């Protein structure tokens, strides 16, 4: 069996220095070519460069020459990627790849991917929410919702319906704005419970331990 | 235990088999050359005709031979190749000894064409032998050297280099033995001895190959298994054309068109000027030694500065020594116009041999390591075909004009073709390690 | 360098059919093309190399074809686990360039999109924060248009929309839009509207709420 392990979950201030590890097990690193690949959010893959562990030759992409370095160590059987002068653009997912020769047909094995985030601020999230029932007519729609804003530097795991999760509940994808994060989740079920005894939504911030629950009241 | 270890091992048996095969197939080749010369007597023209027929046949047939190799089972292929080659040797020897016993009798037994019919039959059988030898060389070297070397690029390199050194030593020591034997009795006995050697060698080689197969279990898994001649030819050639390593493979081929290469030039010029009788042995020794330094330099450069840069440095060396040769031929001293001059020419040829062997090893390793396994047959057969096509063009050039000014023009044209080959390799290099083509130090 | 392009980004396919992914190169690259499959939060894996040969362990329903400039990947009788991302790579020359990639989805009966409106929260208003939110749920066509007609005017400022992904339950898509304004801006108005230009009907569904209620 062959596999490659990477460190992950890296948060970096812009302009700093960062290293990414790639540890190979099951084979000798010096016998292959090691390639590094970048993946931007909702963007295609890009090729960074490759290294020969035998003699340490490195070829990079022209657009990546000035700010990318690749090193290898055969004694510890590892490879390292060096990025310098990081901006907010550089946040991405990075992959380690193994190739046979100069013009090898394929990459047979890949890493697990490392998430690199160039961030500036860290704080806690604010959860302001309210169900709209101002001059409504139908009482068979329910359709309550909650909105959490200004997530500091993590991804919230808000759960609604107070563990009585009805199948009608959608967690909208979070979006970045003013260096913070915002998200919302709407549940439209149990129309008889609208106005009557209802449940609450609980949101927890892993990086801030901000586990708070709020119950949606009527207008 | 260490000595016993190697003596068994898995590399040593392969070395032994290759050595025996090359020894037999070179002794027989030179014996065939001498016999036909004795029979006819016309030198230069007939040797060229034989070489032309051989090359013209092998091009077309190896194009298909590669396909036949890649889509069958390894053990079967090797066994079949050995059997065919050795049976061919035996039959050709039988016919040669028959024509020797009754030359004039066959000349008039029924018609004057019996002799010519026997001659063309000899050519045909000696040709079939060469096709069999090419097939076994392709399969053994490419496939088995790749698979038995495992994943260690360094071991692959050392094994290729050792094969090429065995080949040069066998060339320099074989002709001599053939001579001693042929010149110790009536020709009919030399032929008999060579045939017997070939048969016993075939048996021992089959046993050795079976033994090697038993020690590399990865030699049995073939990925891919688990009118038509024209189609195969076309598909093979287009596959060669579309390969990412095309410009490299062509670069080697252009190196074959040259009168500056040994054998032809030494025989021609020494016969025209400078027979001596002892200098030729010194030249043979020098050629062998420089081939050996070429191999060792290839190994060292591959270990230090990588493959592509090794190719570029080898090319620089060969081109420099051939510029020495061109300065030589243009001298007012007049080798032939258009003692110092012949020395300069031979020195140029020798150092060019160094560079050429380094470059050839580089290209061979590139082919071995960058070609997908299922095509380890098509591509190599096509490359052999192209090399012998350029060799045929060289023969055409040699036979066309046999005058001295013609020799000068031939030198210039051969240097030009070597230059064009190295320019194509440089383009291949730039397409890979772009910009950082220089900077040997990492 | 060689630029690789995949023309179509979305393949709306049903189960059991045959689909064809197209990859067109800008130069005569020959045969040196490989294909990859990757799923969300995973690493890509081999499917086909040299445009014809398959990789050991891959199912047989995957086939590759094409040559010279145009290449195609054919899927026969696909099932519920082939819904992933596919792209084509070349290795004819350096630098190596990857295709843009194409993603697959599933078919479903066309459906209309629901709508809802919500006024600015009183707690946020106390903290001088005004933000209106509209949520459309269970749409049939992924493409949709929204027009927040604030004070009878399609104000194209301070509006953020976030669409969800196709649900494995009912194979539907949902979206949510938010418009953030100043506390005084909300007070200095009495008209707020939001229209949805879906493909289900020519009638633009619009829900509104005055600033007096
Ligand atoms: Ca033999």
């Amino acid at each position: 069996e062959v596999q490659l392990q990477q460190s992950g979950a890296e948060l970096v201030r812009p302009g700093a220095l960062v290293k990414l590890s790639c540890k190979a097990s099951g084979f000798n690193i010096k016998d292959y070519y090691m390639h590094w690949v970048k993946e931007r959010p909702e963007q295609g893959l890009e090729w960074i460069g490759w290294i020969d562990p035998e003699n340490g030759n490195t070829i990079y992409d022209p657009k990546f020459q000035g700010k990318a370095s690749i090193t290898a160590d055969t004694s510890s059987n590892t490879a390292y990627l060096q990025l310098s002068s990081l901006t907010s653009e550089d946040t991405a997912v990075y992959y380690c790849a193994r190739k046979r020769g100069y013009y090898g047909p394929y990459f047979d094995y890949w890493g697990q991917g490392t998430t690199l985030t160039v961030s500036s601020k860290t704080t806690a999230p604010s959860v302001y929410p309210l169900a709209p029932v101002c001059g409504d007519t139908t009482g068979s729609s329910v359709t309550l919702g909650c909105l959490v804003k200004g997530y500091f530097p993590e991804p919230v795991t808000l759960t609604w319906n107070s563990g009585s999760l009805s199948s009608g509940v959608h967690t909208f994808p979070a979006v970045l704005q003013s260096g913070l994060y915002t998200l919302s989740s709407s549940v439209t079920v149990t129309s008889s419970t609208w106005p009557s005894q209802s449940i609450t939504c609980n949101v927890a911030h892993p990086a801030s331990s901000t586990k708070v629950d709020k119950k949606i009241e009527p207008a | 235990g260490s000595l016993a270890d190697y003596l068994t091992s898995a590399k040593f048996l392969l070395y032994l088999g290759h050595s025996l095969s090359t020894w037999g197939d070179r002794m027989w080749h030179f014996a065939v050359s001498v016999f036909l010369v004795e029979l006819y007597g016309n030198s230069l023209l007939l040797t060229a005709v034989y070489g032309l027929v051989v090359a013209g046949s092998v091009l077309v047939l190896g194009a298909i031979i590669g396909d036949w190799v890649d889509k069958n089972a390894r053990l079967k292929v090797a066994q079949t190749s050995l059997v065919v080659q050795n049976v061919s040797v035996i039959l050709c020897g039988i016919i040669l000894m028959m024509v020797f016993l009754h030359k004039h009798e066959l000349l008039t037994m029924y018609h004057g064409w019996v002799l010519t019919s026997c001659y063309i039959l000899i050519i045909t059988i000696a040709n079939i032998a060469n096709l069999a030898s090419t097939a076994t060389a392709i399969t053994i070297q490419r496939d088995w050297i790749v698979v038995v070397a495992g994943e260690d690029r360094s071991k692959l390199a050392n094994m290729n280099a050792t094969i090429r050194r065995i080949d040069q030593l066998t060339n320099i020591l074989a002709p001599m033995a053939v001579g001693q034997i042929m010149t110790f009795g009536s020709p009919v006995i030399g032929c008999g001895f060579i045939s017997g050697w070939n048969l016993v060698s075939m048996c021992v080689e089959y046993v050795l190959l079976w033994k090697v197969y038993q020690k590399t279990p990865a030699l049995a898994v073939k990925a891919g298994l688990k009118a038509e001649p024209f189609r195969t030819f076309r598909d093979g050639w287009v596959s060669y054309y579309n390969q990412p390593v095309f410009l490299a493979g062509m670069g080697l081929a252009f190196l074959y068109m040259t009168v500056l290469g040994f054998d032809c030039i030494t025989t021609g010029y020494a016969y025209t000027q400078g027979l001596s009788g002892s200098i030729l042995s010194i030249l043979m020794g020098a050629s062998a030694i420089t081939g050996i330094m070429g191999t060792v330099a290839f190994t060292w450069l591959r270990r230090k500065c990588g493959l592509v840069r090794t190719g570029l440095i080898s090319g620089l060396a060969q081109l420099s020594c051939l510029i020495l040769c061109v300065i030589s031929v243009f001298m007012p001293g007049s080798p032939l116009d258009l003692i110092i001059s012949v020395s300069l020419l031979f020195a140029g040829v020798i150092a060019a041999r160094i560079g050429l062997w380094s470059f050839d090893l580089t290209v061979t390793q590139l082919l071995q390591e960058n070609v997908i396994e299922s095509e380890r047959g098509i591509i190599n057969g096509v490359q052999n075909s192209m090399n012998y096509l350029l060799d045929l063009l060289h023969f055409i050039m040699v036979i066309l004009a046999p005058n001295p000014e013609a020799f000068g023009l031939l030198v210039l044209i051969s240097v030009s073709f070597v230059a064009m080959g190295h320019i194509m390799y440089f383009r291949f290099a730039q397409n890979t390690l772009g910009n950082k083509l220089f900077a040997c130090g990492p | 360098d060689i630029v690789m392009t995949q023309s179509q980004k979305f393949m709306s396919t049903s189960v059991g059919d045959r689909v064809s992914i197209t990859c067109k190169a800008s130069q005569n690259v020959g045969t040196a093309v490989a294909w990859y499959q990757k799923k969300p939060g995973q690493s890509p894996k081999l499917l086909i190399y040299s445009a014809s040969n398959r990789y050991s362990g891959v199912p047989d329903r995957f086939t590759g074809s094409g040559s010279g400039t145009d290449f195609t990947l054919t899927i026969s009788n696909m099932q519920s686990e082939d819904l992933a991302d596919y792209f084509c790579q070349q290795y004819g020359s350096y630098p190596l360039t990857f295709g843009s990639g194409t993603k697959l989805e599933i078919k479903e009966a066309e459906a209309a999109p629901t709508v809802s409106i919500f006024p600015p929260s009183s707690e946020q208003l106390t903290s001088g924060g005004a933000s209106v939110v509209c949520f459309l749920n269970n749409f049939y066509p992924k493409d949709i248009n929204v027009k927040w007609k604030i004070d009878g005017s399609e104000r194209q400022n301070g509006v953020l929309n976030s669409w969800t992904d196709q649900d494995s339950k009912d194979s539907t898509y949902s979206m949510s839009s938010t418009l953030t304004l100043t506390k005084d801006e909300y007070e200095r108005h009495n008209s707020y509207t939001c229209e949805a230009t879906h493909k289900t009907s020519t009638s633009p569904i619009v829900k509104s709420f005055n600033r007096n209620e």
